[PDB]
RNA sequence: CGCGACCUCAGAUCAGACGUGGCGACCCGCUGAAUUUAAGCAUAUUAGUCAGCGGAGGAGAAGAAACUAACCAGGAUUCCCUCAGUAACGGCGAGUGAACAGGGAAGAGCCCAGCGCCGAAUCCCCGCCCCGCGGCGGGGCGCGGGACAUGUGGCGUACGG
């Protein structure tokens, strides 16, 4: 009976938690992201869905090293010097 | 005569494979082993589950790191707290560290090291 | 007894690696007083003894630093640490030297027909 | 559809064509950037004379403008000759050779 | 006057000399394996024509390419629509085996650079080229003009935008009234420019 | 279930030890605009996706 | 029934490097529909477009004629105005549709192979010390190794040499 008992009986997952990406969407059986595409190398992404590329773009998380290059960047990426001590 | 092949089978003849002897180190000094005694224990516990087991089975009992194991844990009870250890049980908490009950060897007294370190 | 980085700068190893674990025993205790309830001043040079080992293991990080880039001054291969860090494709791009670098044809180009600087008058 | 009388029309209008739609609002931006890349050319090459090298005359080519005389591209490696001068030292003087253009006159 | 003698030598292909050597080359050439580097080039004399030179940082590798036309790629021959669509068998693809050959090899010894190809030998099933390829980063090669422009940076998989000479000749770009398709840099450049619509300030 | 994994502990422990309620001087703090925890959450109502 | 030389291959946690992935507004290479319009619909149109795949850079591509033209001739590429909704394509229906000349913006030109001459003149790597370090070279020294005559460098490329 296609409706309530049917969901009575739901207990066991299809997916888990993905290394890449840390969404629900890693298929255990197919070993595969359904949202990033994992065990791919390359990410998963269409253009065909400008709402998922915005909500995992650059710029949605951290950018701890692209905001130190910004910050080098404006200054000429200079190294190995030091602001002359008093 | 009188190299001869004794099987139908080539196989790959084993050649010599040199060592390495870089020209520099990739990295510069080796790395600070971060997790020392002070990293592995992070403060007694307190309460009055602690204090039954201090004042019965002549343990101790602390929070400490995640990574850290019980051989980690007793040499650095040993060493720090300067007494010996007879075995060392451990659990994680479902906050998230590691809650580790220490029982020391029985010349030595829960009590008075508990006086010395402080939590009585 | 506050300690300051400008005087931190002169001590040896033995002595810096000495005032470094009697603040971790120090910071050991407090978090001891903390757990046992202990006192708001002893919570709040909580902080404190923690800034001081930040700027203790940076005072050593930075001696021992120098110390391996004094060493590997001069020399052919240095590790991927100490050579400069600016952009992978700025390491990727080439040298001044070989940029420099010309043809026998073209700098001969050169020698013979130079860019001539002129007027033209009305 | 057609309502009395018009002209038979034909908009090319069927291709999508306002995502390929081109503005001229920055037109007085460019003006002015152009005109501050002149400015930085000339006086660059300051002594020089702030337009390029001198080009020759040149009869344009088809029944229609071939009684006009315009700038060409460059002179030719002929009267180059009959100048008298070196088909390199006139590009270091500024004379702007054009090797490609023939002389039928 | 040695490699003008092997130019008329290769020309003359169906000669017995040369449809000898080229049957026994391509039975080798079908015995090794499909992507290969070899280790000179066996036609010298056009692989230098085409810019190679006997230094340290050219390489060559011999491509083998299954030849024949495109098929197209849908289940069961089933297109869906449109009877001009409806073509599977008689399709043709728009670049040529050689450009495939170097783009082959360019995305397997994707830290060199493609500079161009020739072709020796084929098959009726397969084909063979040999594409020239230069590490850009050789001392030998970036501490010498007039070869440093292809370690430059924006020579990375020339042969995957489609600019090397066979590549070229597949996008269709020249002088004059043969080639109106191509007449602002490229098809799309073309195509680009003659839809847009300017709308002027003042129109 | 009681058998677990240690990366499912670790996210389940950090979910209960975020669901908490604000504490009280964060209200008198200037320019607060925050009068409770609005992402708490109940084990009967809302569940984890996990 | 061994010992060498080359060729063609293989192995190495060998010495030193390089590629991968992301972003993708613009650019380049492919692949590539159907809604739609034709008052139906199949060619046509939508459209070489969306979706799909690959590769970049601060721009990219293109580019110094196997060109335009038929004139008293012009003279690389790119872009703007015009040519021009024109020549032309098209159930010649619906629709589609450029180029040259002209006026401007900009303006820059060059290099191999081959053919030939010069005792390979050429290039890479490793030690010695000297002059430097701060994107690491200069020259000298080595009865030091290799690449290379199955062709490196200099002259020289259709405007001739
Ligand atoms: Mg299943
Ligand atoms: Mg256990
Ligand atoms: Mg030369
Ligand atoms: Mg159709
Ligand atoms: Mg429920
Ligand atoms: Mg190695
Ligand atoms: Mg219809
Ligand atoms: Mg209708
Ligand atoms: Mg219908
Ligand atoms: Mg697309
Ligand atoms: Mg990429
Ligand atoms: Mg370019
Ligand atoms: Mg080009
Ligand atoms: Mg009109
Ligand atoms: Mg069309
Ligand atoms: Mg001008
Ligand atoms: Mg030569
Ligand atoms: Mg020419
Ligand atoms: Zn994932």
């Amino acid at each position: 009976t296609k409706g309530t008992s049917s969901f009575g009986k739901r207990r066991n997952k299809t997916h888990t938690l993905c290394r890449r990406c840390g969404s629900k969407a890693y298929h255990l059986q197919k070993s595969t992201c359904g949202k990033c595409g994992y065990p791919a190398k390359r990410k998963r992404k269409y253009n065909w869905s400008a709402k998922a590329k915005r909500r995992n773009t650059t710029g949605t998380g951290r950018m701890r090293h692209l905001k130190i290059v910004y910050r080098r960047f404006r200054h000429g990426f200079r190294e190995g010097t030091t602001p002359k001590p008093k | 005569k009188k190299k001869i092949r004794t099987s139908p089978t080539f196989r790959r003849p084993k050649t010599l494979r040199l060592r390495r002897q870089p020209k520099y180190p990739r990295k510069s000094a080796p790395r600070r082993n971060k997790l020392d005694h002070y990293a592995i224990i992070k403060f007694p516990l307190t309460t009055e589950s602690a204090m039954k087991k201090i004042e019965d089975n002549n343990t101790l009992v602390f929070i400490v790191d995640v990574k850290a194991n019980k051989h980690q844990i007793k040499q650095a009870v040993k060493k720090l707290y300067d007494i010996d250890v007879a075995k060392v049980n451990t659990l994680i908490r479902p906050d998230g560290e590691k809650k580790a009950y220490v029982r020391l060897a029985p010349d030595y007294d829960a009590l008075d090291v508990a006086n010395k370190i402080g939590i009585i | 007894a506050k300690i300051k980085a400008r005087d931190l700068r002169g001590k040896k190893k033995e002595e810096l690696l000495k005032q470094l674990d009697d603040l971790k025993v120090e910071l050991s205790q407090l978090r001891v007083a903390k757990v046992t309830g202990g006192a708001a001043s002893k919570l709040s040079k909580i902080r404190v003894v923690r800034k001081s080992i930040a700027r203790v293991l940076t005072v050593i990080n930075q001696t021992q630093k120098e110390n391996l880039r004094k060493f590997y001054k001069g020399k052919k291969y240095k590790p991927l640490d100490l050579r400069p860090k600016k952009t992978r494709a700025m390491r990727r791009r080439l040298n001044k030297h070989e940029e420099n670098l010309k043809t026998k044809k073209q700098q001969r180009k050169e020698r013979l027909y130079p860019l001539r600087k002129y007027a033209v008058k009305a | 559809a057609p309502s009395r009388n018009g002209m038979v029309l034909k908009p090319h209008f069927h291709k999508d064509w306002q995502r390929r739609v081109a503005t001229w609002f920055n037109q007085p931006a460019r003006k002015i950037r152009r005109r501050k890349a002149r400015q930085a050319k000339a006086r660059r090459i300051a002594p020089r004379p702030a337009s390029g090298p001198i080009r020759p005359i040149v009869r344009c080519p088809t029944v229609r403008y071939h009684t006009k005389v315009r700038a060409g591209r460059g002179f030719s490696l002929e009267e180059l000759r009959v100048a008298g001068i070196h088909k390199k030292v006139a590009r270091t003087i500024g004379i702007s050779v054009d090797p490609r253009r023939r002389n039928k006159s | 006057g040695a490699y003008k003698y092997i130019q008329e030598l290769w020309r003359k292909k169906q000669s017995d000399v040369m449809r000898f050597l080229l049957r026994v080359r391509c039975w080798q050439y079908r015995q090794l394996s499909a992507l290969h580097r070899a280790p000179r080039p066996t036609r010298p004399d056009k692989a230098r024509r085409l810019g190679y030179k006997a230094k340290q940082g050219y390489v060559i590798y011999r491509i083998r390419v299954r030849r024949g036309g495109r098929k197209r790629p849908v289940p069961k021959g089933a297109t869906y629509g449109k009877p001009v669509h409806h073509g599977v068998n008689q399709l043709k693809f728009a670049r040529s085996l050689q450009s495939v050959a170097e783009e082959r090899a360019g995305r397997h010894c994707g830290a060199l650079r493609v500079l161009n190809s020739y072709w020796v030998g084929e098959d009726s099933t397969y084909k063979f080229f040999e594409v020239i390829l230069i590490d850009p980063f050789h001392k030998a090669i970036r501490r010498n003009p007039d070869t440093q422009w292809i370690t430059k940076p924006v020579h990375k998989h020339r042969e995957m935008r489609g600019l090397t000479s066979a590549g070229r000749k597949s996008r269709g770009l020249g002088k004059g009234h043969k080639f109106h398709h191509t007449i602002g840099g490229s098809r799309r450049a073309a195509w680009r420019r003659r839809n847009t619509l300017q709308l002027h300030r003042y129109r | 279930s009681s058998h677990k994994t240690f990366r499912i502990k670790r996210f389940l422990a950090k979910k209960q030890k975020q669901n908490r309620p604000i504490p009280q001087w964060i209200r008198m703090k200037t320019g607060n605009k925050i009068r409770y925890n609005s992402k708490r959450r109940h084990w009967r109502r809302t569940k984890l996706g996990l």
